[PDB]
């Protein structure tokens, strides 16, 4: 079997391209590194 | 692809960096982090139900317990605590890292790390080693120069992470080619010393 999709992202989550963190669509700025989400 | 935030905590000189780097594609798809100071290695893992990454944080500074960023651990799913078995003072510090871990990122699982066992003068032995009632702390034995029990942290973790205690990694990633040599005597000796220690706790 696989992960069994445990792990999805939501709909509105958005992956940082800088440092990785998974960020939630109320976040314009990545809550780590504070980089903009596009 | 299923992908976890690991932090590398743990004293200065304890081999945190020289630990990461032995994954290769980690090392050669790393990210740097300029706002935090920050090296994100993106960790690949394949596992019997599918490839695992863990994007590791490492410091590229020599900051002291309660030193790093709150950036630094936000979002934190797993941790890796070192210190160096050649230096007690970098051991006695592991309990202030741990405290740091739960104040700031509450329960996560932690795989504790003595590094640095290829050095035959070692001081911190595993009869010296305080085991925990906590079953969010594995140790592990590792020589970072010498890929000694590399993958096992990792393994760990993703065990606990998953939910699945027969997760297997059925290959090893492509690591940098030992700089030293780990003495297989020293290892099956030392194999043997930590598995009776745990017993006893
Ligand atoms: N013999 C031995 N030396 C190591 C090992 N890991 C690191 N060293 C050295 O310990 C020193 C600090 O290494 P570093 O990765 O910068 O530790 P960091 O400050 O936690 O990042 C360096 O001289 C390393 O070459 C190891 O596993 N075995
Ligand atoms: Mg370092
Ligand atoms: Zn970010």
């Amino acid at each position: 079997m696989g992960f069994e999709g445990m792990f999805t992202k939501k709909e509105g989550q958005w992956d940082c391209s800088v440092c990785l963190v998974r960020n939630e669509a109320s976040a314009t700025k990545c809550i780590a590194c504070q980089n903009p989400g596009k | 692809q299923v992908q976890f935030k690991l932090v590398l905590v743990g004293d200065g000189g304890t081999g945190k960096t020289t630990f990461v780097k032995r994954h290769l594609t980690g090392e050669s798809e790393k990210k740097y982090v300029a706002t935090l100071g920050v090296e994100v290695h993106p960790l690949v893992f394949h596992t019997n139900r599918g490839p695992i990454k863990f994007n590791v944080w490492d410091t590229a500074g020599q900051e002291k317990f309660g030193g790093l960023r709150d950036g630094y651990y936000i979002q934190a799913q797993c941790a890796i605590i070192m210190f160096d078995v050649t230096s007690r003072v970098t051991y006695k510090n592991v309990p202030n890292w741990h405290r740091d871990l739960v104040r700031v990122c509450e329960n996560i699982p932690i795989v504790l790390c003595g590094n640095k066992v290829d050095i035959k003068d070692r001081k911190v032995k595993a009869k010296s080693i305080v085991f925990h009632r906590k079953k969010n702390l594995q140790y592990y034995d590792i020589s970072a120069k010498s890929n000694y029990n590399f993958e096992k942290p990792f393994l760990w973790l993703a065990r606990k992470l998953i939910g699945d205690p027969n997760l297997e990694f059925v290959a090893m990633p492509a690591l940098a080619p030992p700089e030293v040599v780990m003495d297989p005597a020293l290892a099956a000796q030392y194999e043997h010393d930590l598995e009776v220690a745990q017993t006893t706790a």
